[PDB]
């Protein structure tokens, strides 16, 4: 036996919960997959800018 | 014989310009790759 | 005036849920914290970089 | 006479080697400062 109100209220406020904290996850979830990608970018150009560097210094004297 | 004065004038600040473009230059391709750690 | 049983198994389950979704958004939330805090020190790196390079070029 | 000539020919001579020292001193400074400054805007560029 338990207290049917105080199942409900708590059934209600455990949904709300769980819709904020879904909600929360998925959107800093999506922000660390746009960083991530940002981060990926980056990387990419960089290797590009040291090979040109490099190119630049093998044909200096 | 001043053509030979004036037109070596500046090769010794060329070469140390050139020494330390090198060095900026060198000193950014380690940056950069230090960058990918 | 509900299903008694079936309200106290639907309420462990959320209980459950809830419990996974905070631990994931979280650690997500430390990932992006650690990668912004990580971020932020490349760009202060670079900063000097640049100050370095233009005043090279300006004195040269 | 013709030492005159010959020390005129070394004149010539040190004075081709001291532009061609130059020219190249030149090039090479030329190619690593534009590389240095499309690397300063690349690095900006990493700012944004
Ligand atoms: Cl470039
Ligand atoms: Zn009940």
């Amino acid at each position: 036996s338990h207290d049917c109100a105080k199942v409900d209220l708590e059934n209600a406020e455990l949904r709300r919960k769980l819709i904020r904290t879904k909600r929360a996850f998925e959107d800093t979830y999506e922000k660390l997959r746009m960083a991530n990608k940002a981060k990926a970018q980056v990387e990419k150009d960089i290797k590009n800018q040291i090979l040109k560097t490099h190119n630049v210094l093998r044909n200096v004297r | 014989r001043t053509e030979v004065e004036t037109a070596d004038k500046w090769r010794l600040e060329c070469i140390d310009v050139c020494s330390v473009l090198t060095n900026r230059l060198e000193e950014l391709a380690g940056f950069l790759n230090s960058l990918l750690k």
